[PDB]
């Protein structure tokens, strides 16, 4: 390629300000690992990094280097192996997907049970599946299906993020794992037990969808004082019942209708 | 416990209270203004005043959720990540502030730096990484620059 | 409970409102109970239960009027139509029981009862934002001569020694 | 008329988090659905006015479980509950009846529709 291009790229200069409070400006090359950082890491660190009492981010910013390194270090490794790398880049694939097939088994289960573009074109596989396979073998091989794409979703996910480079008690400790292993043990439960059980499924639109989290973060933040509240209300109807038992007593008269 | 259980379940369901359940009183009765007070006493407390202070605390959380954000994101776009200088002080300058948060002042370099250090041999130390690197041992983070940037200075060289 | 006397405050705070708008809607109350008896006292029957006939009429007196109004119109959902008698279409009277029906419920039910619980709301955030106010103050002043924490940055003592050694109240 | 328009924009501007609201107390209804459905299916009993028996039941099949408990769960202030048959204290299932109505009420019609 270009000579100077190359040289440009790996090159950068900072700020910093010495111990004799003056400013100094350096230039230094890029190191060649550095040039493998992932883009969704430094968004999420860009967004995520909060103020500090005294109102600069740096410090966080300095204390999440060493996981950073640890981060691309893994990512190197990663790109070593062309398979794994491959699995990895479509983690928003294979999510999609397993989110898709979801919702299309729930939704014939509730239409059907009990029995005896890309989506357009899932749609007519489906019903041409149910119209020659029938309900029940459409069903089986559409949680098959799921399972593989999970299963293949969660070794994108542990690839990608790398979480387990801060040790086994750290990934263990992830919510985002647990929760992960949550969608697969309820898989696996419903392809094997019962076909009901794909209807827990459907909670992970929530993590699909920022909008609904932010929406459901409103009754979560102050879930105290809502509980609260509610005993609240509770003590209330439990002194309502007091007066009215120790008082009016025959008017408590409620209809009732009795099974053959 | 029954008549807990059937004042609750059928009263903080119904619109009207516990009210409704109860058989209609007549008004020969004795009881007809006790009656009256209790439906009314128990709709104008538990079903006005406190259920509505179930949904009155969403509506906050959802007001403070809003004013949090919208905060946040403020900071963000207007302020530098490193340094903390706001977009103003930078108007009317020979370099804006899409500039300094690119080359300037772009953490990533930073970081890049601080890997630098990490990885270069203690023997080919320069002068400011040595020092930046016997800051980073000392765990002092001074050597960020905190509100001072050297183009907006620059001008002090007319003052100089 | 803290949380759970916060949450009380601000139906206690401006609970002059409250009764205030409780008064107003007894008063709409009061003039739609003349208006039923001086027009319609016949609508105005109510079905009772006997303990050991099922109809009675509860309009006979404008104190008994304006009770039933009040009970059975402000819990009710509907407004006082719901008790009343329902109309016929071949009926004199159709447009008149439709428009009281009608006014009472915007008037009584939507407009009134609401701003008992829009005073809540209100309250809420007065009170979210006296506090914000107040911890801010606390946490980013300093108690005895009130100076404020970016004035001591980029200087040799940060703001956290000021408050600790040199101005500890 | 501008007012109006500024009105309307209330329920336009944030219409997503309105659609993605709906869905969650779509997939909070399946679930209750499927629950009844599976234990409480005999008192799931409606009334029908048959044009020219006056019970029937709604919660044969899944679908029409689902249907129901939507239709007449959500438009009722009360809930599920009260389209049900008013259970009996010297039942079984009667805690069982209480719970569920309860959690309806608190979870599709106080916390739910009031998002
Ligand atoms: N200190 C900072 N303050 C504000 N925004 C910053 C700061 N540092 C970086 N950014 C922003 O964060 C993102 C990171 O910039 P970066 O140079 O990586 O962008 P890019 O266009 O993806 O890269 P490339 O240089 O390869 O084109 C950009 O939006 C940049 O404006
Ligand atoms: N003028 C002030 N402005 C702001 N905060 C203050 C001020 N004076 C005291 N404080 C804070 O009030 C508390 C009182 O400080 P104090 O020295 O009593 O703390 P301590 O750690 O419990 O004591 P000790 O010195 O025995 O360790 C601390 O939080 C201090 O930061
Ligand atoms: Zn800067
Ligand atoms: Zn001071």
């Amino acid at each position: 390629e270009d000579p100077l291009a190359y040289y440009e790229n790996h090159t950068s200069q900072i700020e910093i300000v010495r111990q004799d409070r003056s400013m100094e400006q350096i230039v230094f090359p890029v190191p060649g690992i550095c040039q493998f950082l992932t883009e969704e890491t430094k968004h999420r660190l860009f967004t995520t990094t909060e103020q500090d009492e005294q109102g600069s981010k740096v410090s966080d910013f300095f204390d999440q280097s060493s996981f950073l390194h640890n981060e691309m270090e893994w990512q190197r490794k990663l790109r070593s192996m062309p398979l794994i790398y491959w699995f990895s880049r479509r983690m928003t694939l294979w999510g999609s997907i397993s989110f898709n097939l979801a919702v299309f088994i729930n939704i014939i289960i509730a239409f059907f049970y009990p029995y005896m573009s890309i989506r357009p074109l899932i749609v007519a596989l489906i019903l041409r599946s149910i119209y020659y396979l029938g309900i029940g073998p459409t069903l089986n091989i559409l949680g098959a299906l799921n399972l593989t794409n999970k299963i293949v979703f969660v070794v994108s996910f542990v690839g990608n993020r790398g979480t387990f480079i801060r040790g086994y008690k750290a990934m263990v400790m992830d919510m985002e794992f647990l929760y992960h292993v949550g969608y697969i043990l309820t898989s696996v439960l419903g392809l094997f037990a019962h076909e009901l059980f794909y209807s827990i499924l459907l909670f992970d639109l929530i993590y699909r969808e920022e909008t609904l989290f932010n929406v459901i973060k409103s009754v979560t933040r102050n879930g105290r004082s809502i509980l609260l509240t509610a005993l609240l209300a509770l003590i209330l109807v439990y002194l309502f019942s007091i007066v009215g038992f120790l008082f009016l007593k025959d008017d408590f008269i409620l209809e009732v209708d009795r099974l053959p | 416990l029954m008549c807990i259980v059937t004042v609750m379940n059928h009263g903080l369901r119904n619109g009207g209270g516990v009210g409704d359940i109860l058989r209609k009183p007549s008004k020969d009765e004795s009881l007809f203004p006790a009656r009256v007070v209790y439906d009314l006493l128990f709709f104008f407390i538990v079903i006005i005043i406190v259920l509505n202070l179930i949904f009155g605390v969403i509506i906050d959380t959802f007001a403070d959720l809003r004013s949090e954000k919208q905060k946040k994101e403020e900071i963000l776009k207007t302020t530098c990540f490193i340094c903390g200088l706001e977009r103003d002080k930078f108007d009317n300058k020979t370099v804006s502030f899409e500039e300094h948060i690119k080359l300037e002042h772009n953490m990533w370099n930073y970081l890049y730096f601080i890997v630098l250090v990490r990885v270069k041999n203690k023997t080919d130390y320069t002068g400011p990484e040595s020092y930046v690197a016997q800051m980073i041992k000392n765990k002092n983070l001074d050597w960020f620059p905190r509100m001072r940037a050297m183009s907006l200075v620059s001008n002090e060289g007319e003052g100089e | 409970e803290e949380t759970l006397f916060n949450v009380i405050k601000s139906v206690t705070r401006n609970g002059r409102s409250i009764l205030l708008t409780a008064l107003l809607a007894l008063i709409l109350v009061y003039l739609f109970s003349i208006v039923g008896f001086l027009f319609l006292k016949d609508d105005f029957i109510l079905e009772v239960d006997r303990l050991p006939d099922s109809t009675e009429r509860a309009c006979d007196t404008l104190l008994m009027c304006i009770v039933t109004v009040m009970n059975h119109g402000l819990r009710n959902g509907g407004g006082v139509g719901d008790i009343l008698r329902k109309p016929s279409k071949d009926e004199s009277l159709f447009p008149a029981r439709v428009v009281y029906d009608l006014l009472f419920f915007f008037i009584v039910i939507i407009i009134v009862l609401n701003l008992i619980f829009g005073v809540i709301i209100d309250t809420f955030a007065d009170l979210r934002s006296e506090k914000q106010k107040k911890e801010e103050i606390l946490k980013t002043t300093c108690f005895i001569c009130g100076l404020e924490r970016d004035k001591f940055d980029n200087k040799t003592v940060s703001f956290e020694e000021h408050i600790k050694l040199e101005h500890n109240m």
